């Protein structure tokens, strides 16, 4: 995918972290020349971490609201049929195209998990994937030359990757992606909803404190089960329990067969 | 081509074959039946609908009668995916079966899969993973809006990366266990209808006798008291018989 | 035959040490060639008398202490083979690459006729004996009692009899130590020699140089910790002095302090921390 | 393919970037003087020359951007390895690298070659992983000889083993450098205002003021964080009120995971 | 491969190079020797011309250099796999050279092999730490007893060898399968004194000799030690430039041994009287 | 593959030679033997007789030799292959060479096999994350699914074997499948019993029979060791020239032979 | 003609 | 000591398995008359067993008792028994029964279940004797949880499996044992199945009313044995 996106949605999670981000991120792509005439060796990208669940991606369809700029297309792309990394081939060609239109917009996914740790795990001759990361380092060259890029990841939360990123010039800043509140985690199970056919007639709110530990990960999975269930019954309206105790106790929990209760 | 050979002659098999506890099969009779003939029912609330129903069960439990009953039942195309014609010693050459069979398998219709034992090849110098990635590569193109699932088995789930295992894979898993003796009971009954026995008599005092266990030694065990029938040359068997032997399996066991 | 694991050291790619460069040490340095640099032309005498040439020694004592400096000046005057080896190579990332190389080691050896080989250190490989815990281990033990039988088992005479240096000699796995699988034993103490110490304090000031305005032998005099492998260490320091202020030749008041330059460290609460 | 260390090294970069504690700039550079341009003293004396050293210095102190910046000086190839980044559970994967490690090394000299977290470096398992710590070492002054190559090891954990400090012969130059002052945390504005507008005043006396306990790395970092919201006030030159805005929560980080420094 | 093969270069040793070692010989040649010498007069009775057997026993004794002169005044071939060799870093070359191993003397009845080391397969145990060699203890245990290793039990004896006994598996021993062992213990004096007889064959017209002098005092275990003091006593002579020797010169070599007789230090832990 | 496999050559193994037991034997026969004797007893009242057995070890005790004896009684095939044998360098050889046994099975209805150890196939199914030996853990699954895939069970026969069973073997065996998890190990009379029932046969005992005291103190112990202490009084008679058969020097090989496996021996402290 | 081979490994590492 | 999850201890699953190791014995109830026997270590040479703790052991002057399993975690029980018999006959002024005290060590062997760091015993017992002022036999058998039985014969050690069913072709329940001579023809028709040896490795004693206590010669049973050894012939 590759456009100029649309507006940024409402920013609702985590938001009290992410103002002072775009802070961090539209200056180098604004008047970042006058920051060349302040003279500064001033970043290509950070790194935004935590667990997903999240709208990771909606805040890269946010880093081009203020000023326009395109995205990117690359999923675990370099694991390769073929002795080259083909992909970090055309990664070149790639960052080059984001060489192309200094407005850019620049996210790769799972930077952990695409990087090991510290790769003890593969043998000497990986692929050239130390030559991938080459290429990253040899393509952030070309990147720390402009303020064409901006580039950014997103993974497992911290030492699951290679430790390259500590020098300043290559990365030079983190942040992380928590746990949110749940009034807009409520929103997003309409909008998960939204799709399909019910009513909200229920006081989740309650709800939505009670649970805890269960990630947008898990609720992006959560509301399809017990849709199937009252349909299974043959219901048709939304309902809190059905869906609430009917989602939140059976993850671990089930099987209720307690007689000293009362 | 070596599997290529989508059925058996004759699949002897019923969703009444087997006493499975009458709950485990009822999703697993949802979704592998409800979106393949009443989408309606889908777009009569409007759904996401599922793609794969994950699993695990122990082996000796009728999981693999009831894998082979949707055969017999639905009467549509079938298969098998197993190392043995998959994993091949030729690097690459091991995925030509995957794109002939899923490239294919877009093309056919009712042509679902039962890849069973995925446990042998998607476990975390070696190359299966890549092939685990041929897999998935394959699957989140065609995965929902179809008549087509994705429904197999295994005996460790908790040994395979669920990088693959994301939520539009295999949604409504599948879980399976022992019975109580009232499931031990009616799983009973299906062996029992082909002998002569000691007719009218309290079977179900023995389903008292079925702690943590499978139904397959239930299956077995009235045969060696038929065998043990034999050599005591009972023509018809009794209720001892089955006793005098089934105290034998467990304490030999135990 | 290539085996290209180890090939013939010093054909003319050697070191270049001497015999002379120690101090003393003729307390072993003369067994060793007692058994050692004769029986390349004394062979007759040997069978003239003993039944066998009393060969294999096992060279121990504290390491970093005067072993590897004696073991190559005689590199220096073989008139024949030689051979090193990392003395932990034989702990392979698999399996196999020793039993498969060890074979063929002696092979090297065995045309090479006559030779001889030595080890960096074994102290990973002494291991007296276990019970099975695990495969992680079992692949040294099986690789000591391979390197017997390689040693001794059948072939007998041609061979070349061999050493054994470490950092211990107590941990050896016995059984390998034998009047016959050996047949000799030696070492090198720690504690004040004042007969060495006096002389081995300025055996390499003659490879050094020096202009006495006064007597720099007094240090010697001072006897606290005498050791073997500082007292040429401290003037591969002290005479970095002069040099860093374009004297020509040091002082001796530049060495008193280079003496102390090394602190001792006999004040550090690591060992005031542990006990109390 | 140990390029990937080897090769950052081709572009010269002065020694000047660096002010620190100079009398310890003064000891390594004029020890290493010795082999490059003045080798014809340890030949009117004849003494062997030194065989490799060290360091200590607590992290992020510019200990490999020191050492990076010496290769530079003469044209060696300033590799980079870390200690834990060559860790892997097969047992001779260890103890094969390091002798593949030197072997490009020595198929190339003069050159450099570097460590830094080496500190890690009765049981089952440990009886077989101090091999390693003792093959090594073996192969600093074992048998072979050794022209034009070196090592540092430039860790942060002081405590890291006896036996290889236990006998300094072996190694020397035992350094250290420690945290700076006001003596030291001044100067170092001035090479990081360098390539920067700012308005002509004493104002660093702020600098001495706090700061007593940041390092090198996050005043560089305090520096662009000063920068970054100065030009709000978008002038054409800045103030030192600016980067008064930042350099409490800068303190607040350095407060998070407080670890302590000893010098050995 | 045939370099663990047999030789037509067989070494030049003898069992009577071997004194203190008197009543052994008659208790193992036989199995070895004498049904295999004559067949019919065991089929006479033919009661079963057993499997191998073993010998156990610590160093210090020559085992080895027992099974050295075996080799000669044979008969029969005598193989030797170097022990250990046969594995390699790999699963399959394991059971396909015990395949070629049994057959190899399958085609040589009157031939025999030679174990020294069983160390390094025993006590098989397994959770998910263990070993591909535990996986070809069996198939030559297998292949030892099966519907074809009785045909080589019916042309072949064996023997296997170690230093340590009771470290192995007995799952590997169906007493049957190996039908008899033996000590090899250290010696006795005088067992000790017809050996310095044997290797200090150097004196020359000498006097005041008295090889029963020695193990008069000796409380070792090798006999090996008769060599080792004897090899270094000579030493003396070598270096002293009289080839000549005598008894006291050839005594403190036992200093050398003052060493070994007196290496063990002690412990001073009065727990426990 | 196939040369291994037919081994048509029974020994002179003696089925009922050997005097150990019964009831074990009828339940082989009775599993297999009767089966292919008037199979239409099974079809009287419907019966699928089992899918083989599996034997337990206590080595030394009778593994196998009733088997070879089975083997001098098959009236049928007989096969044998190993495990290790089996295996090779490259991926799936041997799991490819391992279903090509069933239709070879598939040669006959007289279709059984014996199988040789497997103590290093299929053990326990450890992730072996280790590398390399996940091609062990890569064959069972090759049998197993081949095993019961879709089978009328075509006589595809089995008997399996091992030395012990809870060191491995957790998942594999299922009932139906091998329904007999069966035993063997010292009877604690019936060695002293029927062995010298059978070797009464060739020897004298030339001067008495003694046998009423050359018997069993319930002494731990394995009565395969008897087939030595036959032999070693024979011996001991040709260590002093007795051409006959004595009972006097029989006397050593259990104070010889029996002495050497000491036990413990802690039972100062149950009375 | 051939590159196609690969065979497997043995390893023991500690736990 | 808790409950596992198959309704069963872990510690007393086990312990019942450690008298199942020791020495063998039994007794049982004739027509008028009541014994024991039980087992001895013959070959223990060097040795007069005068005075080794008799697995045999009396309580009063009219009841006994014979342990098996362990002999330290017996001792300890004869001695607070001992107490409760010579206490029980002053407060009340009458002697025991028989079902008292095996009511009180039936419930003291679960005192010393149910507590922090207490094991049970590696013991299991029984007793005979006849009551005070009456004629009926009374035999009760024990083990650790606490559970006492009324057996007519009861056994407790090794090889009693097909001992714990000899007696069952043996005794008959309206053909009890006649008289002393063939009740203990029955007492070591038993027991000699697992003696495997002579007469010296064994040890018996019988009761009858009035405190009729008596302990019989290994002499004594060569007489009665031979009976049988000779009677073990035709
Ligand atoms: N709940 C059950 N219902 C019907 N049959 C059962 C049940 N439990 C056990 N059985 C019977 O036990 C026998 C063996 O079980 P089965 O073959 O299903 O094991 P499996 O699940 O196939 O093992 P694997 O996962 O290794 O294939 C079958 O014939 C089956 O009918
Ligand atoms: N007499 C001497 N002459 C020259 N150098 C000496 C002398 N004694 C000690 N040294 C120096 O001390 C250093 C350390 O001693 P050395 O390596 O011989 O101890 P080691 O026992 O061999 O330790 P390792 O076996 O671990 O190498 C050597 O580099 C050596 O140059
Ligand atoms: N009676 C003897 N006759 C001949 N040689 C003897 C005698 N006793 C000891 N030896 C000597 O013992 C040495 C080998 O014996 P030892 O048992 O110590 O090791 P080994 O048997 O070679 O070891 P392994 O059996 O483990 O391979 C030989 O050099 C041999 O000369
Ligand atoms: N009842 C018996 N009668 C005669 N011999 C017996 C008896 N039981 C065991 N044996 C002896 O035990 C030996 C082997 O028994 P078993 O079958 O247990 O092991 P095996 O099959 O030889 O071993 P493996 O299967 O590992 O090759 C034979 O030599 C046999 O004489
Ligand atoms: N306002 C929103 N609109 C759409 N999706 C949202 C919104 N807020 C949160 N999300 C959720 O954020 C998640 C994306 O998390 P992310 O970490 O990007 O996943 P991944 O790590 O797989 O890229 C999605 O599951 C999505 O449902
Ligand atoms: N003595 C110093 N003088 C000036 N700047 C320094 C000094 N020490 C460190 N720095 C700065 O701090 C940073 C240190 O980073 P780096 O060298 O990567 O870590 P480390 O100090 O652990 O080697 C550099 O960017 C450097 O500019």
């Amino acid at each position: 995918d590759e456009k100029p996106t649309e507006t940024y949605s409402d920013v609702g999670g985590l938001d009290k972290q992410i103002e002072e981000l775009v802070e961090a991120i539209v200056l180098p792509m604004k008047r970042a020349d006058k920051f060349k005439d302040m003279g500064i060796r001033a970043p290509k990208g950070a790194l935004m971490y935590g667990p997903p669940g999240t709208g990771k991606t909606l805040l890269a369809r946010a880093c081009a609201a203020q000023t326009n700029a395109t995205f990117l297309k690359l999923a675990a792309p370099q694991l390769v049929q073929m002795y080259i990394g083909e992909g970090a081939k055309l990664v070149r060609d790639a960052f080059a195209l984001a060489k192309e239109k200094a407005p850019t917009i620049i996210f790769i996914d799972e930077l952990d998990a695409i990087g090991t740790k510290r790769f003890d795990s593969e043998k000497s001759g990986d692929r050239e994937v130390q030559r991938t990361m080459l290429e990253l380092l040899n393509q952030l060259d070309g990147f720390s030359s402009d303020d064409r890029v901006k580039v950014l990841a997103a993974t497992n939360r911290v030492d699951v990757l290679d430790p390259a990123l500590l020098r300043s010039g290559r990365l030079d800043r983190k942040i992380e992606f928590p746990l949110p509140s749940e009034d807009s985690r409520a929103q997003i199970l309409q909008i998960h909803s939204r799709k399909m056919t019910t009513d909200d007639d229920i006081n989740w709110q309650e709800l939505a404190r009670s649970t805890d530990e269960f990630n947008g990960a898990q609720l992006k999975a959560v509301t399809v089960e017990a849709g199937m269930i009252a349909l299974r019954n043959g219901q048709s309206s939304v309902k809190h329990e059905d869906f609430v105790e009917g989602i939140s106790e059976v993850q671990a929990r089930k099987s209720k067969s307690v007689s000293f209760y009362a | 081509s070596v599997t290529m050979m989508t059925v058996e002659e004759k699949p002897d098999v019923t969703y009444s074959d087997v006493g499975g506890c009458k709950d485990q099969i009822e999703k697993l009779r949802e979704v592998v039946e409800l979106p393949l003939l009443s989408p309606e029912r889908f777009a009569t609330l409007g759904i996401d609908p599922p793609k794969g129903i994950l699993l695990y069960g122990p082996p000796g439990t009728g999981k693999t009668l009831c894998a082979r009953a949707v055969a017999n039942r639905t009467d549509a195309t079938f298969i098998r995916v197993i190392g043995s014609e998959l994993v091949q010693k030729y690097v690459g050459e091991g995925a030509r079966m995957v794109r002939e069979l899923f490239e294919m398998a877009r093309t056919k219709k009712a042509c679902i899969i039962f890849f069973d034992e995925i446990d042998a090849v998607g476990g975390a110098d070696n190359e299966v993973q890549r092939t685990m990635l041929e897999l998935i590569t394959q699957l989140d193109g065609f995965d929902p809006r179809g008549n087509i699932k994705v429904m197999f088995a295994t005996n460790r789930p908790n040994t395979l990366d669920p990088a693959l295992l994301r939520p539009g894979r295999i949604d409504r898993k599948v879980e399976f266990s022992l019975p109580d003796l009232e499931g031990r009971a009616n799983i009973f009954r299906i062996h029992s209808k082909s002998m002569s026995v000691e007719r009218g008599i309290r079977w179900e005092l023995i389903s008292r006798l079925c702690p943590n266990s499978t139904g397959a030694e239930l299956r077995s065990v009235c045969t060696e008291a038929g065998m043990f029938a034999i050599r005591a040359r009972r023509k018809v068997a009794t209720e001892k018989d089955f006793l005098k032997a089934v105290d034998k399996v467990i304490s030999g066991y135990k | 035959d290539s085996d290209s694991s180890i090939s013939v050291m010093g054909e003319n790619e050697k070191p270049d040490v001497t015999y002379a460069d120690v101090g003393g040490l003729d307390m072993q340095k003369q067994e060793i060639r007692e058994a050692v640099e004769l029986p390349l032309v004394q062979a007759d005498l040997y069978e003239q008398i003993g039944i066998d040439p009393p060969r294999g020694v096992l060279l121990y004592g504290p390491p970093g202490t005067g072993k590897t400096m004696l073991v190559k000046a005689v590199a220096n005057s073989t008139k024949a083979a030689f051979i090193r080896v990392n003395g932990s190579e034989f702990v392979h990332k698999y399996l196999g690459e020793g039993p498969r190389m060890v074979r063929d080691v002696f092979r090297l050896a065995r045309e090479n006729a006559p030779s001889i080989i030595f080890i960096d250190e074994v102290d990973s490989i002494a291991t007296k004996r276990f019970d099975a815990q695990t495969g992680s281990d079992r692949e040294v033990q099986r690789i000591l009692i391979e390197l017997l039988t390689q040693m001794d088992g059948f072939d007998q005479s041609t061979n070349v009899k061999v050493i054994m240096a470490t950092n211990r000699a107590d941990t050896l796995d016995p059984a390998l130590l034998r009047p016959g699988r050996l047949d000799r034993k030696i070492e090198f103490p720690s504690l004040r020699d004042r007969r060495e110490r006096r002389l081995i304090f300025g055996t390499i000031a003659s490879k050094m140089s020096l202009a006495p305005e006064a007597d720099l032998d007094s240090l010697i005099i001072r006897n606290d910790s005498l050791s073997g492998a500082v007292i040429a260490a401290i003037m591969q320091e002290a005479g970095l002095r002069a040099v860093r202020k374009n004297r020509y030749v040091i002082l001796q008041s530049d060495l008193e302090e280079a003496y102390a330059t090394q602190v001792k460290t006999d004040n550090t609460v690591d060992k005031f921390d542990f006990y109390k | 393919l140990v390029y990937n260390m080897t090769s950052f090294e081709q572009g010269e970069i002065t020694f000047d970037g660096i002010g620190g504690l100079t009398e310890q700039i003064r000891e390594l550079r004029e020890v290493i003087e010795l082999p490059l341009k003045n080798p014809e003293i340890f030949q009117r004396v004849g003494i062997k020359p030194p065989k490799g050293v060290l360091l200590y210095g607590p992290p992020g102190t510019g200990k490999t951007l020191l050492a990076k910046a010496v290769a530079a000086t003469i044209g060696a190839n300033f590799i980079f390895s870390p200690a834990s980044g060559i860790v892997d559970k097969y047992i001779g994967e260890s103890a094969r690298i390091i002798r593949e490690m030197f072997a490009y090394a020595k198929e190339h000299e003069p050159c450099i070659i570097f460590m830094d977290e080496v500190d890690a470096i009765g049981t089952s398992a440990d009886r077989e992983i101090q091999r390693t710590l003792m093959e090594l070492l073996t192969q600093m002054d074992g048998f072979d000889n050794l022209g034009q190559t070196k090592i540092i090891m430039a860790t942060n954990r002081p405590d890291t083993l006896d036996p290889a400090l236990l006998r300094p012969g072996r190694l020397d130059r035992k350094v250290e450098i420690p945290l700076p002052n006001e003596a030291g945390r001044l100067e170092i504005f001035k090479i990081h205002t360098a390539k920067v507008k700012k308005t002509g005043e004493f104002d660093f006396e702020a600098a001495v003021k706090m700061s007593d306990g940041f390092n090198g790395a996050d005043i560089r970092n305090c520096a662009t964080e000063a920068g970054f919201f100065a030009i709000r006030d978008d002038r054409d030159h800045i103030n030192p009120d600016d980067l008064m805005k930042a350099v409490r929560k800068v303190a607040e980080v350095k407060k998070l995971e407080g670890t302590i420094e000893y010098q050995k | 491969l045939v370099s663990l093969m047999m030789v037509e270069k067989v070494p030049d040793s003898t069992y009577d190079m071997v004194g203190g070692l008197t009543k052994q010989i008659k208790e193992i040649k036989e199995v070895i020797e004498l049904p295999v010498k004559h067949p019919e007069l065991f089929e006479s009775l033919g009661i079963a011309q057993p499997k191998g057997v073993i010998l156990y026993g610590p160093p210090g004794t020559g085992k080895t250099l027992l099974a050295r002169a075996v080799a000669h005044h044979t008969d029969c071939k005598f193989i030797r796999v170097s022990g250990a060799e046969l594995v390699q870093k790999y699963i399959g070359e394991g059971s396909r050279m015990v395949r070629e191993l049994f057959v190899m003397a399958r085609e040589h009845a009157p031939s025999i092999i030679f174990m020294d080391e069983i160390d390094s397969i025993g006590s098989t145990r397994v959770e998910g730490s263990g070993g591909g060699d535990s996986e070809v203890q069996r198939t030559m245990l297998e292949l030892l007893n099966q519907l074809d290793g009785f045909e080589t039990s019916k042309n072949i004896k064996i023997i296997m060898a170690t230093n340590r006994l009771d470290i192995l598996d007995p799952a590997l021993l169906r007493p049957g399968r190996i039908d008899r062992k033996i000590e090899f213990p250290p010696p006795s004096v005088a067992a000790r004194a017809e050996i310095l007889r044997i290797h200090s064959r150097k004196m020359n017209l000498t006097r005041g000799i008295n090889l029963r002098k020695v193990a008069e005092k000796m409380n070792g275990c090798s006999g090996a030690d008769v060599k080792g003091v004897c090899t270094e006593a000579g030493m003396y002579a070598l270096r002293e430039r009289r080839i000549h020797v005598t008894q006291e010169d050839f005594e403190l070599a036992v200093g050398k041994v003052m060493n070994k007789n007196q290496e063990t230090a002690i412990s001073v832990a009065k727990l426990f009287k | 593959m196939v040369s291994v496999m037919k081994m048509d050559k029974s020994p002179t193994e003696s089925y009922s030679d050997i005097g150990g037991l019964e009831s074990q034997i009828q339940e082989i026969k009775e599993s297999v033997e009767l089966p292919l004797t008037h199979p239409e007893l099974y079809e009287e009242m419907g019966i699928k007789p089992p899918k083989g057995v599996i034997l337990y070890g206590a080595p030394g005790t009778g593994k196998t030799l009733l088997a070879k004896a089975v083997a001098n009684q098959t009236s049928a095939t007989f096969l044998r292959i190993v495990g290790s044998e089996l295996i090779q360098k490259y991926l799936g050889d041997g799991p490819r060479l391992c279903r090509q046994i069933f239709k070879v099975a598939g040669e006959n209805a007289p279709s059984i096999v014996f199988i040789d150890e497997i103590d290093a196939i299929g053990t326990k199914r450890y992730d072996s994350n280790s590398g390399g030996e996940r091609e062990i853990q890569r064959t069972m699954l090759e049998l197993l699914n081949q095993l019961d895939g879709f089978d009328d069970r075509g006589d595809v026969k089995v008997i399996m074997a091992t030395n012990k069973i809870e060191t491995l073997d957790p998942a594999l065996i299922r009932p139906g499948r091998i329904d007999r998890k069966i035993l063997f190990e010292n009877p604690d009379l019936s060695t002293k019993k029927k062995i010298l029932g059978i070797h009464t046969s060739k020897m004298n005992l030339s001067e008495d029979v003694n046998l009423e005291t050359l018997v069993t103190t319930k002494d731990d112990l394995s009565g395969a060791d008897i087939q030595a202490m036959c032999t070693e009084a024979g011996l001991l008679a040709l260590r002093e020239r007795r051409m006959q058969v004595t009972a006097e020097d029989f006397k050593q090989a259990k104070e010889r032979v029996m002495k050497n496996k000491v036990e413990e021996n802690l039972e100062g402290l149950y009375l | 003609n051939e590159n196609v081979s690969a065979r497997l490994g043995g390893a023991s590492i500690a736990v | 000591s808790i409950f596992s999850p198959d309704g069963h201890i872990f510690q007393v699953e086990y312990a019942l398995e450690a008298v199942k190791r020791g020495t063998c014995a039994v007794g049982v109830k004739g027509k008028n008359c009541v014994v024991l026997g039980c087992e001895r270590r013959s070959t223990l040479k060097l040795q007069d067993t005068r005075i080794t703790p008799s697995k045999v052991s009396k309580i009063d002057s009219h009841v006994v008792l014979s342990f098996s399993g362990l002999n330290a975690d017996s001792r300890i029980l004869i001695e607070k028994a001992r107490v409760e018999a010579q206490s029980h006959r002053l407060t009340l002024e009458d002697p025991v029964t028989v079902e008292y005290l095996t009511r009180y060590v039936a419930g003291v062997q679960q005192r010393y279940t149910q507590s922090g760091g207490v094991r049970p015993f590696g013991v299991s017992t029984l007793i005979a004797g006849f009551d005070p002022r009456d004629d009926e036999p009374k035999l009760y058998q024990t083990e650790p949880s606490g559970i006492y039985s009324s057996w007519s014969a009861q056994t407790i050690g090794r090889n009693s499996k097909t001992v714990r069913e000899f007696l069952e072709k043996n005794y008959d329940r309206k053909e009890p044992p006649a008289t002393v001579e063939e009740c203990v023809k029955l007492t070591v028709r038993s027991l000699l199945e697992v003696v495997q040896t002579g007469a010296k490795n064994i040890e018996i004693t019988v009761v009858k009313p009035d405190s009729d206590i008596v302990a019989l010669s290994s002499e004594e049973i060569n007489q009665y044995v031979t009976q049988i050894e000779q009677e073990k012939q035709e």
